[PDB]
């Protein structure tokens, strides 16, 4: 009964969080590397999960009611963004500054989120 | 204008082959991406008459079974002459490249994806040449 | 001097094609650059009679649809024999390379930009050969 | 009503500032990388915005009258200059020394400018 | 349809050759791997009539004895025309590539492994071409 | 079966050449190595009739005298058609590649080592083609 959110859930939701913030700020269109499609029309951004780094020793242990153990590990995921037309350098910069705007972050990176 | 080539041959045997058109669609309701959960829609059809031939050389990339660090992978290809029009993919659209089903070196049957299409707009006769590459085993291409 | 080649053929069909000349102009009033906001000016015309043919090989750069990290891009090319004079770009000027409209592998029609022109000044007969590359989809070339 | 000059305005005006100072000092002709044209005649200079680096944490926050927040970030933009004929090395050097001349800078880099 | 090529030749001599099919199996009882202790199972057979020919060039990789840091290694290859169907390996299966026994440059006899098979599905006549590479000395290939 | 090629020619002159077989042996009594003090044993013989021809191109590696940092080294090669069987080296054995004595570009005579041997097992007629490379000056090869 003491459930949680395993790695698969967090990892998959992080991509969509990045996808929505890029769309909502720059106004460009977004696409991932997971499946290939004919190149869209107009400016757009490509998202890729290039790399992932672990941290060696677990930081917390949560014991189920029956004794099962849930272990928590810190990680760091790196995303490679590429913008393909228009003023791509301007587009990426506005993504950077978005993380400094308080209200905009709260939509997608609420306090207590796992990333 | 061309007359003889504007009619079907009567010495070399020709066969018909099966094909299928391909589109794609987005399925995820909330994902902000054009990709979403991609799906492909098919609509079958056939080619009027075709001729199939294999690659002529023995270059390392044209061999059938190839040794990789994982295991003896599989590869096949062909050159096809046909009187039906087949299309490649076009950008900014939802259309993908046509595919057609042909026999392989392993004794089975698999789908080949059109990669290069040759046309002679100034001549008029509808005779085309295609170059095909077998879909990776265990998938439906891209 | 050449006689037979100085007249129009009477066995192989030939077609006329449409073309358009291209210049460029600066629009920004205050920008200090020669580029400014570049614009291109067009003036249409036609070629008297032409023959269109596709690339002969199957080299990876001559295939129609190409797989890139973004998506299945598009590429086309031709070789054209014509009796009209078409010009490439010339440096230190405002003239750009001529373009002409031809059918593509996707079933549509697109503009091709002249890249190589062959002439035989010592022979006299006005017969030329051109090599063309399709404009990138979604733009008007450069 | 409390307006400002966003990133797009500053970034685009920085190129023209560099363009005018190169023209006004060296006497050469200027061209950007944004659109391609047949190579001009005579010596000329090519301007390109090769790279752009952000600084992580915002330095100032300005609150609108209604409560909206405007955030300010420091950056560093690098321009690649190339001179193509004549004495190109001499031409570029005079651009360098121009930034040490007081009157000449004031035309294009007035006090209070955003770059 | 083809008639003359659908019958056996009567001018050029042809010979029969021996072959053997190949599978593989896992032997370790407790190892968690698909490999386990791999073993190969053989089932002999023969080809109806065949023609053997050597490589045409003198490229460094086609020479028979090669100098490596260990010692003068050995290499051989052939091109074979046959009227029997031989198969390469297929992925996701337990079948391996067929092999056939032929004479070598050292005077002995060794097994050659099929690497490339050519077929003409649209013609009908059962005539094939194969390209073979000699198994490494002291092993049974892979 | 072949008849004309199964007999000696009567228009093009042919010559006989001398050859010698080669083995090797270990001499050191206490060294733990297979190499020991290597020695080669020879047994002479001759080829029934042969034809010698030089390399056809002018590639930098086919030139006779070559400039190295030490001095103008020496190089030679040939292509030989013969009706005698000559063998290359075989691994896991004590046999080395056969050699045969031919004239060189410097006016002398030197030994050439067999590197590539071509055979047609399915034809029957004993006609072979060899490719030879001159032994380094001052040594007896390897």
């Amino acid at each position: 009964p003491l459930d949680f959110t395993n790695s698969d859930v967090v990892m998959g939701a992080l991509t969509k969080a990045v996808g929505r913030l890029c769309l909502d700020v720059t106004g460009y269109d977004v696409v991932e590397a997971d499946e290939t499609i004919p190149k869209p029309e107009g400016p757009y951004i490509l998202v890729d999960l290039s790399l992932l780094t672990p941290l060696d020793w677990a930081t917390n242990e949560v014991v189920d009611e029956d004794g099962v153990v849930h272990t928590a590990h810190n990680y760091t995921a790196s995303y490679t963004l590429t913008a393909y037309r228009g003023k791509p350098h301007w587009a990426l910069s506005r993504v950077h500054q978005a993380f400094g705007l308080p209200f905009l972050r709260e939509k997608y990176f609420p306090t207590g989120s796992p990333y | 204008a061309y007359s003889l080539l504007s009619s079907r041959n009567r010495l070399i045997p020709r066969v018909e082959v099966q094909c299928r058109k391909r589109e794609w669609v987005k399925t995820d309701p909330d994902s902000p991406f054009l990709n979403g959960g991609r799906e492909v829609l098919y609509t079958p059809f056939t080619a009027v008459e075709c001729t199939v031939q294999p690659m002529r050389g023995k270059a390392i990339r044209d061999q059938n079974n190839q040794l990789m660090i994982g295991g003896e992978e599989d590869y096949d290809s062909y050159t096809v002459y046909s009187e039906t029009l087949l299309f490649r993919a076009r950008e900014g659209t939802e259309h993908l490249s046509d595919q057609m089903l042909l026999p392989d070196s392993g004794g089975g049957q698999t789908w080949f994806t059109v990669m290069k299409a040759d046309m002679y707009p100034s001549s008029g006769v509808p005779r085309y040449r295609y170059y095909l590459i077998a879909v990776p085993v265990g998938t439906e291409g891209g």
